[PDB]
RNA sequence: GCUCAGGAAUAAGAGCUGAAUGCAUCUAAGCUCGAACUCUGACCUAAAAAGAGACCUCUUUAAGGAUUCCGGUAAAAGACC
RNA sequence: GCAGCUUGCUACCUCGAUGUCGGUUCUUUCCAUCCUGGCCGUGCAGCAGCGGCCAAGGGUGAGGUUGUUCGCCUAUUAAAGGAGAUCGUGAGCUGGGUUUAGACCGUCGUGAGACAGGUCGGUUACUAUCUACUAGAGGUGCCCGAGGUCUGCGGGUAAGC
RNA sequence: CCCUAACUGGAGUCCGGUGAAGCUUACAUUCUAGUGCACAGUCUAGAGACCUCUAGGGGGAAGUGAAGACCCCGUGGAGC
RNA sequence: AGCUUGUAGUCCGUAAGGGAGACAACCCAGCCCGUGGUUAAGGUCCCCAAGUGUCGACUAAGUGUUAAUACUAAAGGGCGUCCCAAGCCCCAGACAGCUGGAAGGUUAGCUUAGAAGCAGCUACCCUUCAAAGAGUGCGUAACAGCUCACCAGUCGAGGUU
């Protein structure tokens, strides 16, 4: 699921990859990997991540969770990003 | 700070004495030490045309006499070239008091100051009355 | 000739040194770049590490990158080749990454005992990785 | 901004009161150094 | 002075008081604890030494301060009786020249040990055992030795 | 001690600091082909300096749009012959030549630095190599060239320089074709080099002789009353008494000079033709005038006047195209006072 | 006047999969990221690498090398061009 | 408990001599991290702090008093870290202090004299035998004879911060 | 002094003539750790090293000069 | 303290040869010369003579591969792993989960309005049904539900101190 404050983001899937635009005042987008075969789809404030391989579905997930993580501010009061609601 | 087009030769040395062309009230001043020099072993810290400095006033009025204070180089008595190559030099150094930012205390400046400073700091050249 | 296709390291190192210093016909070493080194795959690196980064630059000890100098240094311990014997010994073994052109299908022979499959666990690294760790093209 | 997920997968878990590894949340001792006694992440 | 400056048994005794001179006194004031008056604690455990030493009468203090403390805030005031048992009879001498005439003078008092032998001894109910040895825990930390805990009386009772 | 810390004097990523083999330079690698079949590098000799007055146009630059001076070094370049084509071979133990094969015609003065080649097998030895390369053994190919110094005049020797250079292509049989095209022709210098580009510069530097560790590694004199006790020009200490040795890093006195240096992105003004738009009044000082065609690169190469240069394109560029530089005058002054 | 990266494998650390211990768990196997560090890539040197190298050309009473002679892009003597 | 970087304890080596303190020059090592790189917690809104973990590649300066180490102070600075190397370094330098012979002041002694107190003055020897290192040459070894062009076992680097 | 640079004359470098002295049990192309009267080029275990020659500054040979001037000892002296 | 001063035995001093990496005094041995043979200490993967020896287990750390020894790190901890014993529940059914239940009353005493299970006296808030509470926590002015403790259906073999 996806969550946002002021800034709303553009989550586009181009490739092997997912590009993570305008990010909390972001020019340079973030890039997420894809493994395997394991498709991906963006509607709204939530992603899908189909597949046929447990830890490859479950691998791409973490890599799109943690390329979208601020490090420099407090959890209380900056929360934004991708987030698992159910895992695989 | 902001680059500029021409290049200075670090010439003026820690331990120099100028004779401050402003209003102000004070006529010769100390270099103390320079802003923004980190510098390597044994080297005495020098400052050019267009850099702030920390100076002492030695003669003039009693009320500035010894005082710290922030003060830039207009003039230098050593060379430089301007970017579309000449060199141009003057025949005697000079200081101004200021403020951090660049306001100079005085409102009055007497003699020509390079045109450099005169980018890099807008209020001296406003300030002076010829600039060549 | 000896394939070291799947050897434990010192054991293959001390049998031929025996027979070499028991006095015969030359000895070749073939694949010298998938020999077993048992043991954790952190302590290996940080022990070989540690032996790379070693010496002097005019006079210390100059640790070798490529892997059959590594195979060759490693026999060449168990060898007393200092003395005579020794170095009548050490002229008589050639160490090659992959298989040279001339021993090209010739017949071979191995160690019996030094088998990977005479091993407890699965906690080894090959010698190939080690020689691309220490920053060797081969 | 407080939203449940953030608050779900950011400062849900446990802290070794220790060398300050976060540890997950049904566990009493730490990953990493065994200390028994584990705190839980601050609230607001 | 550290801890272990003086512990050691290296040497023969010296206890005599009327032969040294000038002892400085103790700080432990009370050796009984707890209820005197009862006798009908059915379990009795207590803490044993695993190794010959001296212990300082500062450690044995420190050692009483902290039992007390956790047996009074767990079992309470009138649900146990512990007893300290080893008194300090040693002296001990401080070399205060270098090792021209280097005998030493007083400094201090110990209490010298034997492998196997009772320090602390707590009696208590059958509801409080947990209370009474997580409290003769503690006590054998500030204690200069290796220390394993034995219950005496009532063993069939607690196991 | 409370020591007063100090960057180590020279730098030790040119030791051991000798005299260089030969007098020419050799390259140790060679770029990444980005484009048609052509050589990647070029030799010419070097003559003198002057300035040009430019308008400026390097992007985001200060002092864009407006005039500058800027100093130029020009280098006479006659065109090269490609005379031999060289094939290698990938193994474990790196590459190996497995082939040459040499152009039938050649100039009569190849004969003071080799004995000449006869013209043997030259259809047969293609094709050999072209069987090697069908059957997946040659990796790469390498051409042959030399200069034709008798041209020139500022430059005393009539003997040819041999060298060996890289063909740019997306693959071997791109580039043995283009070899087989170019082989035994003459190469100029605009068929290399794309006015306004960068370059990389190679060459031996100017020899200085035997010098002392003050002017060869830069150390300090000594200062003060030390500087009349018998010391002064000499270094302070050569080890501490543990390790009871001298330490290669510490400096001492040697060859200065006539090593081989590289210098990175010096840019390509101008290709001219006519040598009458470059010499002063009175020529360059000890070398002359210029008779054929050159090419003027912005700032200092290494070594002096009569001095051999290789170009090859540039290894660690940055900038993005860049384009023709807009020259407006170039000073013919003399040199000499 | 010029003076870069990019990539590989990692430390602390953050995760995925996962059982002993039905559940849960960053770890016990396995896997993914992760530093001015390490390696590679630039750069200088290097067949006296004793496994003492490869290829081509010219010629074996020759090819070719030295000395003499006129010099300097080199040079303490030698060497080098 | 660790280190041997302060002072003690001992008397194992050196009295037919191993040239003292501090500073200067130049090279290197350790990490117990002052800055630069990466992370974790917070009684972390932001800025800036506080505490801890990995990391020794680079940096760590200029001045006034004092012989000083140490320490105080000044204006900058990203920061102006601490230790080891015969308390690194006198066949490299200096000679300010201490440690000879001269003299003055105070205190001791009846006196010659003394101070562990202060002050002024006061010679710095040598043509490098061996080894190590920095550079330059002549041989012999491998090799058909000669020349040329290459590869790259290895070595170095901070080449940038 | 920052921060060094160019130049001049005498030495040095190279060639001809003349022509000494001082350290020296022996061997000796070394480096690291240990051991040993606890500060090893020669011992123990490793690592390196083809030989000869020229120039150069002094890291080491606890480098050479010299029966310690500091401290103690002698039923040794001298002066006061 | 490889310190200082005693005592019994044996040694070095004045003691070869064999083994300990080298080792004044540690182990075997006290030694006229020459030849053959078997053993002691100690060893048997290679350096290096003789075992890649046999049986039963342990260690995953290159820990260790170091009789004595002036040459070898401690308290404390480990749901790391290998064993012994003792208790407790147990296939008519124990533990971890799947589940819901935790309803009677109460909104406990509480002045601040309010700390109404979670500031501050009390007591099992139900005669009663597995459950039902003066009760931990997300929530929580107070609460409230969500529900803690605490039992109940459910799987299906060992669990636990
Ligand atoms: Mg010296
Ligand atoms: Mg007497
Ligand atoms: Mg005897
Ligand atoms: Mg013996
Ligand atoms: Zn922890």
């Amino acid at each position: 699921s996806i969550v946002y404050a002021h800034f709303p983001m553009q989550v586009k899937v181009d490739g092997k990859t997912l590009i993570i635009g305008n990010f909390l005042g972001e020019k340079k987008p973030r890039f997420a990997k894809i493994i395997g075969e394991t498709k991906v789809k963006v509607s709204g404030n939530d992603v899908t991540i189909t597949g046929i391989n447990k830890e490859d579905v479950g691998q791409t997930a973490a890599n799109i969770e943690q390329k979208t993580k601020i490090k420099r501010f407090d959890p209380r009061i900056f929360q934004d990003g991708i987030y698992i609601v159910q895992k695989a | 700070m902001k680059g500029m087009r021409s290049n200075i030769p670090r010439a003026l040395n820690a331990g120099a004495q100028i004779a401050c062309v402003d209003n102000t009230g004070a006529k010769v001043v100390e270099i103390i030490s320079v802003k923004k020099y980190r510098g390597v072993k044994n080297r005495m810290p020098c400052a050019g045309i267009g850099d702030m400095c920390v100076v002492s006033v030695k003669k003039g009025t009693p009320e500035m006499r010894k005082q710290v204070l922030l003060a830039v180089v207009v003039r230098q008595k050593q060379e430089f070239r301007r970017p579309d190559g000449l060199h141009v030099s003057f025949e005697d150094n000079a200081m101004v008091i200021t403020d951090e930012e660049g306001i100079p205390k005085g409102t009055d400046i007497k003699g020509p100051v390079a045109r450099e400073v005169a980018e890099r700091f807008p209020k001296i050249g406003t300030t002076a009355s010829i600039i060549v | 000739v000896i394939d070291a296709k799947g050897l434990i390291l010192g054991r293959l190192a001390s049998s031929v040194a025996k027979q070499l210093l028991s006095g015969d016909e030359k000895v070749y070493i073939i694949n010298a770049e998938q020999a077993i080194i048992s043991g954790s795959r952190a302590a290996t690196l940080r022990e070989y590490r540690e032996t790379r980064e070693r010496g002097a630059t005019e006079f210390g000890p100059y640790f070798p990158k490529r892997p059959d100098r590594i195979l060759k240094r490693t026999i060449r311990g168990m060898l007393p080749y200092k003395r005579a014997r020794g170095r009548d010994a050490m002229s008589r073994l050639k160490v090659y990454v992959g298989v040279p052109y001339e021993l090209k299908g010739a017949e071979t022979v191995t160690i019996p005992d030094a088998d990977m499959r005479l091993l407890s666990s699965s906690r080894y690294v090959e010698l190939g990785e080690v020689s691309q760790k220490m920053g060797s093209k081969f | 901004a407080r939203f449940p997920e953030a608050e779900e997968r950011l400062l849900n878990k446990k802290i070794c009161m220790k060398c300050n590894a976060r540890n997950a949340i049904r566990a009493t001792r730490c990953r990493k150094c065994g200390y028994g006694t584990l705190r839980v992440k601050s609230k607001e | 002075k550290p801890g272990s400056m003086y512990r050691n048994v290296r040497q023969r005794s010296f206890t005599r008081r009327k032969y040294m001179g000038g002892v400085p006194g103790s700080q432990v004031i009370h050796y009984d604890m707890g209820d005197k008056a009862n006798t009908s604690f059915p379990v009795k455990i207590s803490l044993i030494v695993e190794e010959k030493c001296q212990i300082r009468h500062t450690a044995l203090e420190a050692a009483r301060i902290t039992a007390n403390r956790h047996l009074v805030a767990d079992t309470g005031k009138m649900g146990f009786y512990m007893k300290l048992r080893v008194y300090p009879h040693e002296v001990i001498r401080e070399n205060k020249s270098g090792m021209r005439r280097a005998f030493g003078k007083n400094v201090g008092t110990a209490a010298r040990v034997k492998p196997m032998q009772k320090i602390f001894t707590v009696a208590v109910e059958k509801q409080n055992f947990k209370a009474a040895k997580e409290a003769l825990w503690h006590a054998g930390q500030k204690l200069p030795t290796p220390c394993r805990i034995v219950v005496d009386e009532g063993a069939e009772l607690v196991q | 001690m409370a020591s007063i810390h100090r960057p180590k004097r020279g730098s030790l990523a040119f030791s051991p600091r000798k005299r260089a083999k030969s007098h020419i330079p050799r390259f140790r690698a060679w770029p990444e082909a980005t484009g048609e079949p052509k050589l990647q590098s070029f030799a010419g000799y070097k003559v003198g300096m002057t300035h040009v007055i430019m308008v400026d146009d390097t992007k985001n630059s200060l002092t864009q749009g407006m005039e500058i001076s800027v100093p130029v070094t020009v280098i006479e370049t006659p065109a090269i012959r490609v005379a031999a084509i060289r094939a290698y071979a990938e193994d474990s133990t790196g590459e190996k030549a497995i082939a040459e094969v040499w152009a039938a015609d050649l100039d009569p003065e190849l004969k003071r630095r080799i004995p000449i080649p006869a013209a043997g097998n030259q259809a047969e030895a293609l094709e050999n190599i072209g069987k090697l390369i069908e059957e997946g053994r040659v990796s790469d190919v390498r051409a042959v060239i030399y200069t034709l110094p008798k041209s020139l005049t500022g430059v005393p020797k009539k003997v040819p320089d041999i060298m060996e250079s890289g063909i740019s292509a997306r693959d071997l049989g791109t580039k043995f074709e283009y070899s087989k095209t170019i082989l035994g022709t003459l190469v100029s210098v605009t068929d290399v080099f794309k006015n306004g580009t960068l370059v990389d510069t190679a060459a031996i530097t100017i020899g200085k002789g035997t010098q002392g560790p003050v002017k060869r590694w830069g150390i300090q004199l000594m200062k003060g009353k030390h500087s009349r006790q018998g010391s002064l020009r000499q270094v302070g200490t050569l080890g501490a008494f543990n390790p009871s040795r001298v330490s290669w890093r510490v400096p001492q006195m040697g060859q200065m000079g006539y090593h081989q240096r590289t210098e990175f992105n010096k840019r390509i003004l101008k290709i001219g033709s006519d040598g009458e738009e470059v010499t002063p009044e009175g020529g360059f000082i000890n070398y002359g005038l210029v008779r054929g065609d050159y090419i003027l690169i912005k700032g200092s190469v290494p070594g002096p006047s009569k001095r051999l240069i290789r170009l090859r394109d540039p290894i660690r560029a940055k900038k993005a195209d860049l384009g023709e530089p807009n020259i407006l005058y170039i000073s013919r002054e003399s040199k000499q006072g």
